[PDB]
């Protein structure tokens, strides 16, 4: 079933499976292949794959990574994705000394909010927004990736899995173990990412849950950011999930009135 | 607050209304199944209710499993001896999708009483995913009901439980309920529950949200009323047994209304 694909290099390992760069020998298309092993004598198809495939088949948006194909073998599942050249974590590290131009930061944040607004409008929580899961191309696009930890939610929400969002990007309502959490958790994460794009350092790099909470308590009670930027950031990082800005409302913020689509900035 | 998603609830409702049409099983499908019938499907669904109770699963999981079964049987001919295998794999898939802690495969094998093997369950899981093309995020009666419940002033727990009870009863009977969309069954269930408990009617705020009036809901409402009335004599009794419990405020013990007192202009009606 995979005869037409030539593997180029291993990209990495996300929530589940293994990702390879590959080329389609017939069309020339460069793709990312996510290989998923089953599990055919014990637990079958992992829930992570079931959720990601089902939701990504539904979610078609410029700022959500495109799932192109599902190749359904007896012992393995191959997901064919569009290939993106770089992830935001590697891009920020590469920009540690140079910094990232504000117009590109603004463009990336605007696009991430567009993608996230799309998710929430289609009853999907991402729940794993970290820089490693945000993918960029040469043309100025950024996209949400790795929906392995995603969840289709109901209105109103009920109690979902607690072990969600990597520590550094985890909203206080999760840290304190509230019985409910909602779309606000994803906004918190993007707020952390916004700050991290400006500084190229994680905003709350906690060593533990207590350290994480203390770091948050310190800051709320980013130098080079303007009044509009700090306004938006403070609303994205509101303690109260009810008061925290939505992705929709964020797109209308004064900060974005002059948004463009610059090309990175490094290769 | 944000748990009720104020900025997205209308977008979500509109999307779910789009998706329920796309996720709708074939209305006539059992007529094209040479070896199985609506009666056998009723046995299967009733069994899934029991399984859901035994393993303390979400009602949403039960609704999802039924959707998967109906969509699968819309496409694939299944012999009688394999019907429960389809059901078991569906419930496993629904559990993986919806549950924080789904039961392990071994528990799904155990509930089928060793008629099937673990390999069979796992291979069927894969077949169901193929047939459904991994499209598992289906709108359910339950998903519309929880949205409808928000229009209560204030919330009534007996109304909520009874609406859920009635929605659940509809899963058992392919004739008539296959011809109605989840949003419509939820609407009829909510009205019928509201009226039975409080005497209130389908709210105007829900008329504006859904575009459904008691006039458009009448056919489904009349079916659901008859189902409610005939419930204690149905061959399948697991939903009634379930809804006797304090968890669901013992709503299955309530007496159904004799008449709905719907509008009838003619003197002789
Ligand atoms: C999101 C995490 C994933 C695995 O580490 N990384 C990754 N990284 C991608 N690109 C960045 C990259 C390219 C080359 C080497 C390393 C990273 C990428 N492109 C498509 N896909 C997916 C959605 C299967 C990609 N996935």
């Amino acid at each position: 079933s995979m005869e037409n694909f030539q593997k180029v290099e291993k990209i990495g390992e996300g929530t589940y499976g293994v990702v390879y760069k590959a080329r389609n020998k017939l069309t020339g298309e460069v793709v990312a292949l996510k290989k998923i092993r089953l599990d055919t004598e014990t637990e079958g198809v992992p829930s992570t794959a079931i959720r990601e495939i089902s939701l990504l088949k539904e979610l078609n948006h410029p700022n959500i990574v495109k799932l192109l194909d599902v190749i359904h073998t007896e012992n393995k599942l191959y997901l064919v994705f569009e290939f993106l050249h770089q992830d935001l974590k590697k891009f920020m590290d590469a920009s540690a000394l140079t910094g990232i131009p504000l117009p590109l930061i603004k463009s990336y944040l605007f696009q991430l909010l567009q993608g996230l607004a799309f998710c929430h409008s289609h009853r999907v929580l991402h729940r794993d927004l970290k820089p490693q899961n945000l993918l960029i191309n040469t043309e100025g696009a950024i996209k949400l990736a790795d929906f392995g930890l995603a969840r289709a939610f109901g209105v109103p929400v009920r109690t979902y899995t607690h072990e969600v969002v990597t520590l550094w990007y985890r909203a206080p309502e999760i840290l304190l173990g509230c019985k409910y959490y909602s779309t606000a958790v994803d906004i918190w994460s993007l707020g952390c990412i916004f700050a991290e794009m400006v500084t190229r350092r994680a905003l709350f790099p906690g060593d533990s849950e207590i350290d994480q909470l203390f770091r948050i308590f310190r800051t709320l009670g980013v130098p080079p950011l303007d009044e509009d930027g700090r306004s938006l950031l403070s609303q994205m990082l509101h303690y109260d999930p009810n008061k925290r800005i939505s992705a929709k409302a964020a797109l209308a913020h004064p900060f974005f009135q002059d948004v463009t689509k610059p090309v990175p900035h490094l290769r | 607050s944000v748990n009720e998603v104020p900025d997205y609830h209308e977008d979500i409702h509109t999307y779910l209304r789009e998706m329920e049409v796309k996720c709708k099983p074939k209305v006539g499908y059992m007529k094209k199944q040479p070896d199985i019938t609506n009666s056998m499907r009723a046995i299967l669904v009733d069994w899934l209710v029991e399984v859901g109770e035994e393993y303390k699963l979400q009602n949403e999981t039960l609704h999802l499993a039924v959707n998967y079964i109906d969509r699968f049987l819309s496409s694939m001919s299944v012999l009688r001896g394999k019907l429960q295998l389809v059901g078991t794999a569906a419930m496993l898939l629904a559990s993986k999708f919806e549950e924080i802690y789904p039961p392990e495969v071994a528990e799904f094998v155990y509930i089928t009483d060793d008629t099937y093997t673990k390999k069979q369950v796992l291979r069927m899981e894969h077949l169901v995913l193929k047939v459904l093309a991994f499209d598992l995020a289906a709108p359910t009666i339950n998903q519309f009901l929880t949205q409808y419940f928000l229009h209560q002033q204030p919330a009534n727990c007996k109304v909520e439980s009874l609406a859920m009870f009635l929605g659940e009863l509809s899963l058992i009977d392919a004739d008539p309920y296959l011809k109605y969309l989840p949003s419509v069954i939820a609407a009829a269930a909510f009205h019928l529950a509201l009226y039975t408990v409080t005497g209130q009617s389908w709210p105007e705020s829900l008329v504006q949200k859904t575009g459904y009036t008691l006039e458009t809901l009448k056919p489904c409402l009349l079916d659901l009323h008859q189902t409610y009335l005939r419930a204690p004599q149905h061959a399948q009794q697991s939903i009634r047994e379930k809804y006797k419990n304090s968890k669901y405020h013992g709503v299955s013990l309530l007496n159904p209304p004799e008449t709905l007192n719907v509008h009838h202009h003619h003197h002789h009606h």
